[PDB]
């Protein structure tokens, strides 16, 4: 019952190194050059141990490019994912509350279901809490704060009986500065029975509360905690591999290489004149340790003397290897980016479009049924509607419909073929409408101006 | 017990940290109440609580036919106390680099670190409530010696010792906590009964004889000396008797300190916790501010708040 | 007291820089030179102090040229996005005045909706304030003025409790001269109030002025703080990372190579003689230090003398890194340049446009929501209706309405599948039609000429 | 954190302080460099009047 609450799962704490290094790859450039000792070896590691060592190894990060593939993957995974809205199913009049501000803070379920995408494509872990305040309250939750979690058998199921994570919030005090004050939830399943408790820490001040349990609407208590842990794979407690593994360790090694070839470029670019067979007499005499390189002077040289601009070229291996590891990230990954050059044929996109968007597919379906599991436990709070349904959008690689999808669509539902709502949900998907279907009905119903 | 030596889903995936070796489940329901495990913080180095005290000359006799002079009498307001201790963590040297065994695990380091800092903790809390239990008991004139007589240890006839000095509140003892040894003296006096009231059935009977089961740790604060000097200690305990409570402000800090030619990652832990034993204040001005278990361990450290002994909880039983 | 209402949030001055270089790139190459410093690292730091290094750097920055990409991009994108007009559902007569003067200074609320666009696409950040004069107010704020902001938690929920940002003016003198003078609002909310301050400075003071609790029409004071803070990521106080880092960083390295490149082609760019094999002597009988080659005139040289024109050739190794660095900077999707060689083949652009277009999407949902909210604290303000709308264009790649396109969607509004103001959106879009639907049905209801 | 805090705002206000105590003393020096200075402590009785500002 009472114990350390700030207990960390061993995994997870194997976990963090990776998860940090996925945060690091998406924030961007400078946050990788901040901490490039742990992706970019110094060339020489008794040189960095020398101040002229640590100054070069500056110079060597600062020249260096970050190529950002991870970020960008993660962005068009995203952006593919949310194409429109999800759409919720059941009462729509009963539910606006939660859709609207589902946390209390303006911020729509759709939004919060972005983030939620977001974190399963980018670290593949996330978490969602509903509680009770009178409104239930559908939290979402960090990879990195969703901390201990066991599962003992009781008629030899599959239960799990602890769960406590960790809370972030800014204490509201008088003056103006920020404090960061932690709470955490003890959800503890007993004998089929949930209990809870708050863990406040106001002023370092621990306001420990009694266990609690929460009622559904008709009571009854409840059997199951309510919180569904999404992930990349599927919605079990146990940690799922990140899906952005590779991508990110193609991107560390690409900026490795980049690195070496910015320092090539800044050395050994410029063509030099490496005026060969020379003397001190002559240049003293002649040259005066300086040489005019216009076009309108000319350079007098003794005998057998050869003068070579050097420089280096190009299509070396350095450069080889960037184009291979450039050509890896486009191959592993899926619309991270775009090669303007290369052309693709159609129909043989078509067939390797289910293969292609697995991620995508895999991640939207665990997320619809984390987030309607949530929706369900907020009815059950609520005491509404228990057949409902949060699905994020499933049909990938939308564009604007044609006018024969169109004449096609019509004439579906003409016949006994698709639903109405079906059809102004196809008509919607395709860029075509945008008024609600009631509203639509509301004017339809008028006669027409003839 | 588990090898899990067959599949390595990942090298030395948890799979062995020979975590702990002694028995620490000795809190809450488990010393059923006697050593309370709880989880309230408080502020300073101390805890102190006021309640009032048993006026001694409450009931007199009285002479009707002369009343004579009044005698004066006056109520006092007895001060409880709980101290702070606080424990740490040597700091522990993370190998960076990692070091290329058969297992390559540099993260699992910490990792492991956490759950063997967490068995130890829990160990060193058990041990320190054990330790200053005694201490207060010793102070408190608490304690019976069977050293001398026989043995030095009888099966049952010592626990009706303990049973005498406590009075006649006796019922109230529910848990005695004790080492291995004593437990495995009490097995092979029964299993050859001089008295014929144990049976092949009823040899194995891990409680006293009383409905008081004996709970057995192997910790270091109940045993003493070496060879002929050796001694075992078991305590009884009531309800509440060992109060350990935690405050829940574990730190934790990793830093790379280097400073030498290959990086040096550290580990290093901090917390604290409250330890009171019922009927009994801690002496702060003879110990010290922040104690640790040499003098938690010492009595005189000790005062006895409670009138009666037994109004505190706690006998303690020493058998060699 | 504390005192401190300019304090500032540790993570907003971290972003500040990151900021601040993002709005340098965003201002063309004027910016850049003048602050090429941090950009452009010294060849030679010795030389950098001296003096001839100094100067040689300037003739160095002089000669570098601004690519400028990242510009162009978001330039691409708000225009996409900010095609046509977005769409208002409401009572428009009632809504008028906030339509036409958002702010009380003549800026329709599209122009200020372009403006918020502008600055989340940038720098992934924005805030817009509702306050009460009767009328009431859309403020924009701008990222770098909200300077504080809070998060906590009463029962259960997230409410911002503190939000302070600064509102810039011009001191209304008799005289010529502009000052800058900053007023301070202070956003409080206490047990679900709103309230507001004002902090003043002049004169070597700080004013302080009474705490305020603005009121609906229908009075009932306010539950939420009337401000809403929009991003890249989500409508979320914490900071969304801003969307260029890759482009800006990309750029400055374009930036740099090019100073480079164009060293060398001011120094070895030109060809020279480079007479070898040749004495003094000679020199001094008939050169005399001057060498007519022209068409016209022959020179003769010495036995064994060899003349050899020695120019940089073409390439070179540094333009093939700023040939790779642009090719990145398409790669990262921006829509920052076209190619006329380059050659699509159609039907695999929509394959992976909703990708392409993925940030598009997420700022078009993000101020669309802001907006939104904003519109209905506004009623809230007034006591009018609540259920209004504000879209911004959601389909981008627009273009003429194909005759096949336009037959469809006419055949569409005939069967009762397709609203009559859905078909007037859609024709209008197609850029098949201007004026307003109202006018259309009142000239269309009279009878045709014959 | 409320260590951090505490510094926070201390060091926001002497922050304030120090850079309006430099600029203060660095633009007294300068108008001292460039010569446009006037003395009251040596014109009489040296106490600020509306004499001395014209």
């Amino acid at each position: 019952d009472s114990n350390n609450i700030k207990y960390v799962r061993e995994d997870a704490k194997k976990m963090h190194k990776l998860w940090a290094h996925i945060r690091m790859a998406m924030e961007g450039s400078r946050a990788i050059k901040d901490n490039a000792k742990e992706f970019v070896p110094h060339p020489d590691n008794t040189k960095a141990t020398t101040p002229e060592g640590v100054a070069r190894y500056k110079a060597y990060i600062e020249r260096a490019v970050w190529y950002g593939a991870s970020a960008n993957t993660v962005d068009g995974m995203l952006g593919q994912i949310f194409a429109r809205d999800p759409v919720f199913t059941g009462p729509e009049d009963k539910f606006d509350m939660l859709i609207n501000d589902v946390d209390g803070s303006g911020l729509s379920i759709h939004q919060q279901a972005r983030d939620s995408a977001e974190d399963a494509l980018s670290l593949g872990r996330g978490g969602l809490f509903v509680d009770y305040s009178a409104r239930p309250y559908i939290k979402f939750i960090a990879a990195e704060d969703i901390l201990n979690w066991r599962e003992r058998w009781v008629n030899g199921a599959k239960r799990t009986t602890l769960l406590v994570f960790r809370e972030e919030s800014d204490a509201d005090d008088d003056g103006y500065q920020i404090y960061k004050e932690e709470v955490w939830r003890e959800l503890r399943l007993v004998d089929g029975t949930y209990w809870q408790r708050t863990w406040r820490e106001n002023d370092g001040q621990l306001y420990v509360d009694d266990w609690i349990s929460p009622t559904k609407a008709d009571g009854s208590q409840f059997d199951e905690i309510p919180f569904v842990i999404f992930g990349s794979k599927n919605n079990d407690p146990t940690i799922d591999m990140p899906p952005m593994r590779d991508l990110v360790e193609l991107n560390i090694a690409h900026f490795r290489n980049s690195a070496d070839y910015e320092e090539a470029c800044f050395i050994c670019g410029q063509p030099t004149l490496f005026l060969s067979g020379l003397t001190e007499h002559w240049v003293k005499n002649v040259l005066g340790g300086a040489v005019v390189i216009g076009s309108r002077d000319a350079v007098p040289l003794p005998v057998n003397a050869k003068p070579e601009l050097l420089q280096a070229e190009g299509n070396g291996m350095v450069k080889e290897a960037m184009d291979q590891k450039e050509r890896q990230m486009v191959a592993l990954g899926a619309k991270l980016i775009d090669s303007d050059k290369t052309q693709r044929t159609f129909g043989e996109a078509s067939m390797e479009a289910a293969a292609q968007n697995s991620v995508l597919s895999r991640v939207s379906k665990n997320v619809s049924d984390a987030y309607t599991k949530a929706l369900r436990w907020a009815a059950m709070f609520l005491g509404l509607d228990e057949k409902i349904e949060y699905e994020l959008n499933s049909d990938f690689d939308i564009n604007k419909m044609s006018p024969e999808e169109l004449a096609a669509v019509i004439s579906a539902w003409q016949s006994n073929a698709i639903s109405f709502t079906e059809m102004r949900w196809q008509i919607k998907k395709g860029g075509r409408a945008y008024l609600e279907d009631e509203d639509m009905r509301n004017e339809s119903e008028q006669d027409d101006p003839l | 017990a588990l090898s899990d030596l067959q599949v390595f889903n990942d090298w030395a995936y948890k799979t062995m940290s020979e975590v702990l070796d002694q028995q620490v489940e000795l809190f809450n329901g488990a010393t059923r109440g006697a050593i309370i495990l709880r989880s309230a913080g408080n502020t300073g180095d101390l805890s102190e609580a006021a309640f009032w005290a048993k006026i001694q000359g409450l009931v007199r006799p009285r002479d009707p036919y002369s009343n004579a002079d009044v005698a004066a009498k006056d109520l006092r307001q007895l001060v409880d106390n709980t101290i702070k201790v606080a424990s740490g963590t040597p700091p522990i040297n993370i190998p960076p680099s990692m070091l290329r065994w058969i297992q390559k695990n540099p993260q699992e380091a910490g990792a492991v670190i956490g759950q063997q800092l967490a068995g130890d903790t829990m160990q060193d809390m058990l041990n320190n409530g054990l330790a200053a239990g005694k201490a207060a008991f010793t102070a408190g004139g608490a304690v019976h010696d069977i050293s001398a007589a026989g043995t030095g240890l009888m099966t049952q006839r010592a626990f009706n010792a303990a049973q005498r000095i406590f009075g006649d509140r006796s019922t109230d003892i529910q848990v005695w906590v004790s080492h291995s040894s004593p437990l495995f003296d009490l097995y092979d006096n029964a299993l050859a009964n001089a008295e014929q009231l144990y049976v092949f059935g009823t040899v194995n009977v891990r409680a006293d004889a009383f409905g008081r089961p004996i709970i057995i740790t192997d910790s270091p604060a109940l045993v003493s000396g070496a060879a002929e000097t050796l001694r075992h200690s078991t305590l009884g305990l009531t309800t509440g008797a060992i109060l350990i409570e935690q405050n829940q402000d574990f730190d934790s800090t990793v830093v790379d300190g280097t400073g030498k030619q290959n990086i040096t990652r550290q580990y290093q832990a901090e917390w604290s916790y409250n330890l009171g034993v019922n009927g009994y204040a801690y002496d702060i001005a003879t110990g010290g501010k922040a104690p640790n278990p040499t003098a938690l361990a010492t009595a005189a450290n000790w005062d006895k708040i409670s009138t009666s002994i037994k109004d505190t909880g706690g006998v303690v039983l020493v058998t060699k």
